[PDB]
């Protein structure tokens, strides 16, 4: 049954559900599957231009469902279900290790990894202390000293002076009927005060001497999340946190290797990369060089979408080992040993 | 297009219902769509022309009319009749009330003819006893 | 299958793809420069008689480059 | 079939020079590399007039003549005129064009090139504040930062961003990925699809624009909060993209010599990229629209000390375009005979000053059909220039390139054509 | 939009320094044998205080032979316009003439031919291919200036100036073309 | 209906200047006014359909063709050529230079036809010399 | 005080005032440390007067921050000093000069203008 741009293939109870959103179009699906029941649109053209296709296709009279794609898709796009709970569940089926955390008492809510996170898998929630509670001071208006010029109104850096303006009539022959002070808006600058016409403004600042006692050190709280389909384990979050508090293992290791003279800057793989690895760096100052195409390899899953991506294949990766579960099957050892290279 | 259908109240309707339903005045005030001008030159229309409205629920063939009470942008209006309740949402929520306003519905130009009163209700094929 | 395909007839003969794509610039150093090619070169789509032109669809990657680079959709991938 | 190479297109200032021609005969029958324009000029299009001869307009009628007949009656309308017009220029090569200006001295006329009509205002304005240029390839291998202000290169340039853009230059490996694209234009042309920041401004209004993006530059707060409908937020943000260049590249077109303002549209603009200098590189081209009108400029500059609206009605070179240009001459009914070359007044100048023709002697050296040659007296089908015959060209940018001869023809050249012209213009005040 | 300045502040990028740009097309020029010298227009020009970066460009390739093969050229050195060149003091205000140190350097020395660029007190215009310079000279007089890069080649700027008598900087300039004439013996080397 | 009359290029109308200016191309190419599809709707006209353009300085019957660079509100678009300037403004304001773009026109369908090349410049009637 | 020129019926009046700058009726010292600074934005939210401005970016391998710069604007900030105490590492040396100092360094405010 295909609705929109995903694909579910049932047989009866066995069901193997792909989600087009979460597909990078890596292509590892399509080589590890036994019956080449796969079939994976060109990454490129998938990422950079509108198509109705699907990013996969698969044929159901091959598919005989064994779930080896959806095991090793690190997108967590290809999920199969048997009666009808995921395998990701089931110990039976091989797992591939990967993870990502964050210790929520370390943490201090600074939100780099919110911003740094290629996948928007992360959520940092922090409450900020209200204002009012960070100053001290009083302030109060004579209103019937107060003539109404309005200065005070418009110098108050934070609005917090507020004039109630009317046009006069005979009945109420007067350009204002009142003046307010909102103290949840006051940082007591002293501002007001000093260019009353009238000295109509009473304010006194108590931040230095009171300041201690008066005002509370700010306790910041939030908690963290890490969506688990979203989430992909580049480790930026691991590398960009500067308490150190989040940690993220990844499921293969392997190379990138770049040509920067068949590299022709088309920027494919760039937009390809679903870790942000790969980058343009800017040139600092004129007449100054970079390199072409810079990666950083710590970001780096091996997946091998801006390799498929290249159409001068200018960019290689190479994947020397592939983390998983214990595989007692002989038929999936092999499979996951032909991603390797 | 599609539309926002809201249907109410106007003097013109209050005068003809008061008037006689069998009459013509009747279908000259409720047999109508107001629309913003705006609205009819995007479709294609002018005053007097007639527009058949679909919904989930039905269809009818009113005529338009320039809406001198202006409409929110994406909205038209039919007056509260028979023609408004062949489109109109039946269902009430459990509350026995229907949804009379704001159904979406599609409009489209039509030289269909307005049926008259006697006319549209035959459709509901009333079988006598 | 998702391939090149040329809209001649929309086409300016502004040479934006010709430039844009990275095989014809990996194999012209002169298309790599933003020049037509002078020398004899085989690459993937030319300017000819003003419109653009594909002479080695087989080389085509499928990357999106050339599409980008289109303001007019005279060059595109899609089905065939 | 004949592969000729290195070819240079006759049709707008990019002056691509690397146009292959594909020659079947003596004829050419396609193109490689140019675009759509630069083909529709190198082949010919099958129901089109080339002229063959000469013809002259006997009351209401043309009848063919022969070149000395021709040429003959058209010494006589010059040399009897008390003010001559002689407009055109931009669409031959540069020793017809010197030639024009002898003949102009000779006859006392008026000489003027379609900067008049054209990038005019840009000189008026370079004459005032200043003129920073460079060349096509300090912007392919320096430009950080490309601005194409009222211009539609994708129209009217169309390979100038393909060139200029999309290339990979010595610094700029990447082509369009190293280069931030700027477009300012009222309308989202195909030109502004294509940009990084597409200011649509309201029309009009480019002179407020600028004086706020120069007053902000200097230090100065911008006193509205909006300006030619670009909130002064983004005002702030674009001069910063400005300040914050490598090198910068300013293309400007026809959206600010026509508009309101005209040449103190040029004058602003040259000024803040002049006062840009102080934060960064900056530089500009005029986007100079026939492959040689700069060539007019350059020839009757150097020739006679000015650029254009050139009188010689005293003997003596004197300039004051708004009295001594084409337009001028004509809409007041100054000049009593006109004299076109190589451009298409009848087709693209106003009403008032077609009104004018209606009453007055012209000339028309041209080879096809055209609105001016349905308002001529006098038509001389000359060999056209980058095709059939050779010469100097210069680029938008003041690059020369010399025109190729990649065919032949029987008909005679511009600068035979001009050079019998005037010899027998003296022939006759003798 | 920038500069060097003096004679081993390299370029950007190409990273070589003036001393070597100024000595190897000497080498090139006798290695031709073309008839006449390198022709130089100085680093710093028209700057207070330029005379020593003067002094040191004349010194570069003094011991290059000249060879030409067609005519009877001696010099292997041919320097342009130095009044431009012999600027003293450190800003426009404690500005003075430092000609006498560089005619007597030409009096003493038989590789270098010159020309003195001689104010003449009008008002005229300015063309040269020193870019970063004439930008300079526009902001000093805020009159109207062109410029124009040629890519891989070279650069160029336009501006008129004032050469007003009454005016003190030129004053002084037309004075330091007049001393160049006068102090240097030999008229064979100017 | 009043708009701003905006002209200048179109690589149509530059082939068609290049093939030739006798051909029914130009013609096609440069007797056109683009619009926006809200406003040839606004005026109740589809493409294919001819306006007549009024201005101070002349009047001119070209075909309507929708936009395919859009055009800020209120704006219209005639390329370069002897119909864009029948109408606009000639004065130089002694630059030498018309104000071929920014014009004030009136615009109002029409069933008249669209004058080829040389019949459109019988208007300036030339008298032989 | 433009109480007039509110009250004309006839909007005949016009009164004219310029006022001090905000920088001249206020005093103090700040600076941020920008090797300290973590960019977490904590002050730029809490900034009542929104004086300081942070470069953010998305991070790229060749530039891994998500931030490139920190400022403070001098003419905008009162010195309530809120972004100090919120600096989680404090990052930010911040001192009102206004009681110990403000006789010498502000002066009294005169208000000009005209009428007509
Ligand atoms: N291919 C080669 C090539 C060559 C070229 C051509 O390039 C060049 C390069 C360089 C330039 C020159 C640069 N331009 C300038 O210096 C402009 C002026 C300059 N100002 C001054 O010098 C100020 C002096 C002034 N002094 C006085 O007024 C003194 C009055 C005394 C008295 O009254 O006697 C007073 C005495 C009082 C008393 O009597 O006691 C006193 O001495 O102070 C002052 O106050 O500071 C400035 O405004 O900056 C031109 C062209 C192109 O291409
Ligand atoms: N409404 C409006 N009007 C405009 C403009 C606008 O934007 N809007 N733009 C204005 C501008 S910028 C310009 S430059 C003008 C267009 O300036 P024009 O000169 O009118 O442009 P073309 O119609 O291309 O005319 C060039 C002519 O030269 C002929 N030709 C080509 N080669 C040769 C040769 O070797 N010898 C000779 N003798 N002739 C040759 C061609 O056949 C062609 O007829 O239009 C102006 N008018
Ligand atoms: N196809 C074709 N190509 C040509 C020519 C041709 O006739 N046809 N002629 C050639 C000639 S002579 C020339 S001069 C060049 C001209 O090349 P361009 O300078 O591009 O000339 P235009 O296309 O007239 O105008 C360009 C843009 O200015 C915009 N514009 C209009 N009003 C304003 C305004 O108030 N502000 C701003 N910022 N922009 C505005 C218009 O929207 C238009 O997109 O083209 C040359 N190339
Ligand atoms: S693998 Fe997971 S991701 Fe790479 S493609 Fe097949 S599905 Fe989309
Ligand atoms: S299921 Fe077993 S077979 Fe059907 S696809 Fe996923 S893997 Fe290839
Ligand atoms: S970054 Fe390290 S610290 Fe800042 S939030 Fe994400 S985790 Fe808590
Ligand atoms: S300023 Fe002094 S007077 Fe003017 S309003 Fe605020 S208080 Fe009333
Ligand atoms: S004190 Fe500073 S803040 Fe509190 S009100 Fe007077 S001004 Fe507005
Ligand atoms: S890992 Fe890459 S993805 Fe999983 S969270 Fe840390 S960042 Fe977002
Ligand atoms: S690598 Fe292949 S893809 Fe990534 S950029 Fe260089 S070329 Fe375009
Ligand atoms: S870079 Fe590492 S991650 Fe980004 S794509 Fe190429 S492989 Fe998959
Ligand atoms: S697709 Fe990628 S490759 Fe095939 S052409 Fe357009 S660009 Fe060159
Ligand atoms: S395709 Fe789009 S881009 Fe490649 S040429 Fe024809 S137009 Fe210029
Ligand atoms: S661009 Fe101007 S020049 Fe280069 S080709 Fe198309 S037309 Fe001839
Ligand atoms: S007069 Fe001067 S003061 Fe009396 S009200 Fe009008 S303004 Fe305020
Ligand atoms: S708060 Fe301390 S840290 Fe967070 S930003 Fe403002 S300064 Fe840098
Ligand atoms: S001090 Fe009070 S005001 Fe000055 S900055 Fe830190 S916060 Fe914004
Ligand atoms: S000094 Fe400390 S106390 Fe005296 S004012 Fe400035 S802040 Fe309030
Ligand atoms: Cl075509
Ligand atoms: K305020
Ligand atoms: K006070
Ligand atoms: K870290
Ligand atoms: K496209
Ligand atoms: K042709
Ligand atoms: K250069
Ligand atoms: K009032
Ligand atoms: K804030
Ligand atoms: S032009
Ligand atoms: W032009
Ligand atoms: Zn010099």
């Amino acid at each position: 049954v295909i609705e929109g741009k995903n694909i579910t293939v049932e047989r009866t109870n066995r069901r193997l559900i792909f989600q087009d959103c979460l597909c990078a179009v890596c292509g590892l699906c399509g080589e590890i599957c036994p019956v080449s029941a796969i079939e994976v649109n060109p990454t490129g053209a998938m990422v950079r231009t509108e198509q109705e296709k699907s990013k996969i296709a698969i044929d159901e009279n091959k598919c005989v469902l064994c779930g080896m794609c959806s095991s090793i898709c690190p997108f967590q796009a290809l999920d199969l279900q048997i009666d009808g709970t995921s395998i990701k569940e089931l110990a039976e089926y091989p797992k591939i290790i990967k993870s990502a955390e964050i210790d929520d008492e370390t943490c201090i809510q600074c939100k780099a990894c919110e911003t740094a996170c290629p996948q928007d898998a992360i959520t940092i929630t922090r409450e900020l202390p209200e204002r009012k509670d960070l100053v001290t001071g009083e302030i109060e208006i004579d209103k019937d000293t107060c003539i109404y010029c309005g200065m005070c109104e418009e110098m108050c850096p934070v609005d917090a002076i507020e004039i109630d303006h009317q046009t006069p009539s005979s009945a109420s022959p007067v350009v204002a009927t009142d003046i307010r002070v909102d103290e949840d808006k006051c940082v007591h600058c002293g501002i007001c005060k000093r260019i009353c016409p009238v000295d109509a403004i009473m304010q006194v600042c108590r931040i230095c001497p009171y300041g201690e006692y008066e005002i509370k050190t700010p306790e910041v709280t939030g908690t963290s999340y890490i969506d688990p389909e979203l989430c992909v384990n580049c480790g930026w979050c691991q590398e960009i946190c500067p308490v150190d508090a989040a940690t993220v293992t990844k499921p293969f290791e392997g190379e990138l290797i770049i040509d920067q003279d068949t590299c022709q800057a088309c920027e494919t793989c760039v937009m390809v990369c679903p870790c942000n690895v790969l980058s343009f760096p800017k040139p600092e100052k004129p007449g100054e060089k970079t390199t072409k195409l810079h990666k950083d390899e710590r970001f780096c899953i091996y997946c091998g979408a801006c390799e498929r991506s290249c159409p001068v294949t200018a960019i290689t990766v190479k994947r020397n080992r592939i983390n998983t579960t214990p595989i007692r099957s002989k038929a999936w050892k092999n499979a996951f040993d032909s991603l390797l290279k | 297009m599609r539309v926002i259908l809201n249907t109410g109240r106007t003097i013109w309707q209050g005068q003809a219902i008061e008037s006689g339903k069998d009459l013509k005045m009747y279908v000259d005030a409720a047999a109508i769509i107001q629309m913003n001008p705006e609205m009819m030159k995007q479709l294609g229309i002018a005053e007097g022309d007639n527009v058949k409205v679909i919904s989930e629920y039905g269809d009818v063939v009113v005529k338009a009319v320039e809406a001198k009470e202006p409409l929110p942008e994406g909205m038209v209006y039919i007056p509260m009749g028979p023609w408004a309740n062949r489109v109109i949402r039946p269902y009430t929520d459990s509350t026995a009330t229907p949804s009379f306003k704001n159904i979406p519905v599609e409009i489209i130009p039509t030289d269909e003819e307005v049926l008259d009163m006697p006319t549209l209700m035959k459709v509901y094929g009333k079988v006598g006893q | 299958a998702i391939g090149l395909k040329a809209y001649p007839e929309l086409c300016h003969g502004c040479g934006n793809c010709v430039i844009a794509c990275p095989v014809n610039a990996l194999r012209s150093p002169e298309v790599a420069g933003g020049k037509g090619p002078t020398d004899d070169v085989e690459i993937i789509m030319i300017v000819e008689d003003g419109v653009v032109n594909i002479k080695n669809p087989d080389l085509c990657g499928k990357c999106g480059t050339c599409v980008e680079s289109c303001p007019v959709d005279a060059i595109r991938l899609e089905e065939l | 079939m004949e592969y000729v190479k290195n070819v240079v297109c006759p049709f707008c200032g990019t002056l691509c020079d690397d146009i292959i021609c594909k020659v079947e005969g003596n004829e050419i029958v396609g193109t490689i590399n140019a675009c759509r324009i630069g083909h529709s000029k190198f082949v010919h299009a099958e129901g089109a007039m080339r002229y063959k001869k000469p013809l002259i307009r006997k009351n209401g009628e043309f009848v063919e003549v022969s070149y000395d007949e021709a040429i003959d009656k058209a010494a006589k309308i010059l040399a009897e005129s008390k003010r001559p017009l002689m407009y055109g220029w931009s669409c031959t090569e540069c020793e017809a064009q010197a030639v024009g200006v002898e003949l102009a001295e000779e006859a006392g006329a008026v000489i003027d090139n379609t900067a008049s009509v054209c990038h005019g205002p840009s000189v008026l304005a370079l004459q005032d504040v200043g003129y920073p240029i460079c060349t096509f390839g300090e912007v392919k291998n320096r430009a950080d930062v490309v601005v194409y202000w009222g211009c539609n290169p994708m129209h009217a340039h169309p390979r100038h961003m393909s060139r200029n853009v999309f290339a990979r230059g010595f610094f700029r490996e990447r082509g369009r990925s190293d280069r931030t694209l700027i477009v300012v234009d009222p309308r989202k042309t195909d030109s502004a699809k294509l940009a990084d920041i597409h200011l649509q401004l309201d029309f009009d209004r480019d002179y407020e624009l600028l004086d706020a993006m120069r007053a902000c530059l200097l230090g100065h707060e911008i006193l509205y909060d909006e300006v030619a409908g670009v909130p002064r937020e983004q005002i702030e943000e674009a001069v910063e993209v400005l300040k914050n260049a490598q090198f910068g590249i300013l293309f400007f077109g026809m959206g600010i010599t026509h508009s309101r303002g005209k040449h103190r549209n040029i004058d602003t603009a040259i000024m803040m990229v002049q006062d840009l200098n102080d934060y960064a590189k900056w530089t500009l081209i005029p986007m100079r629209g026939h492959y040689n009108v700069t060539g007019f400029n350059q020839v009757c500059t150097w020739e006679s000390g000015y650029p254009y609206c050139v009188d010689f009605s005293g003997g003596e070179p004197r300039y004051n375009p708004g009295e001594t240009g084409a337009n001028d001459l004509l809409q007041n009914r100054e000049a009593d005979a006109m004299m076109v070359i190589a451009s298409d007044p009848g087709a693209h100048f106003p009403q008032r000053a077609l009104e004018r023709m209606a009453e007055i002697p012209v000339i028309a050296i041209e080879p096809h059909r055209t609105p001016t040659t349905e308002m001529a007296d006098i038509i001389i089908p000359p060999a056209i220039v980058g095709m059939e015959a050779e010469g100097t060209a210069y680029r938008m940018e003041g690059v020369p390139i010399r025109m190729k001869k990649v065919v032949d023809s029987d008909l005679l050249s511009d600068r035979e054509i001009l050079e019998r012209l005037l010899e027998k213009v003296r022939e006759y005040k003798a | 939009g920038g500069n060097v300045h003096g004679i081993y502040d390299p370029a950007p990028y190409f990273d070589i320094t003036p001393a070597e740009i100024i000595k190897g097309l000497a080498e090139v020029n006798e290695k031709l044998q073309l008839p006449h010298s390198i022709h130089l227009h100085c680093n710093d020009l028209g700057h207070p205080g330029n005379y020593e970066t003067t002094l040191a460009s004349f010194d570069v390739p003094k011991n290059i032979k000249p060879n030409p093969a067609t005519g009877s050229r001696d010099t292997v050195l041919y320097a342009t316009h130095v009044q431009f060149h012999s600027y003293g003091g450190t800003t426009w205000r404690d500005f003075v003439s430092e000609a006498p140190k560089i005619a007597d350097y030409v009096n003493k020395n038989d590789h270098i031919v010159i020309d003195v660029g001689q104010i003449t007190l009008d008002e005229t215009t300015t063309m040269t291919a020193d870019g970063p310079m004439e930008y300079d000279l526009h902001s000093l007089n805020g009159l109207k200036w062109a410029n124009c890069d040629v890519e891989l080649e070279t650069g160029s700027g336009v501006v008129p100036f004032i050469y007003s008598a009454r005016a003190p900087v030129p004053a002084v300039q037309w004075a330091i073309g007049m001393e160049l004439f006068l102090l240097i013996d030999n008229p064979e080397k100017v």
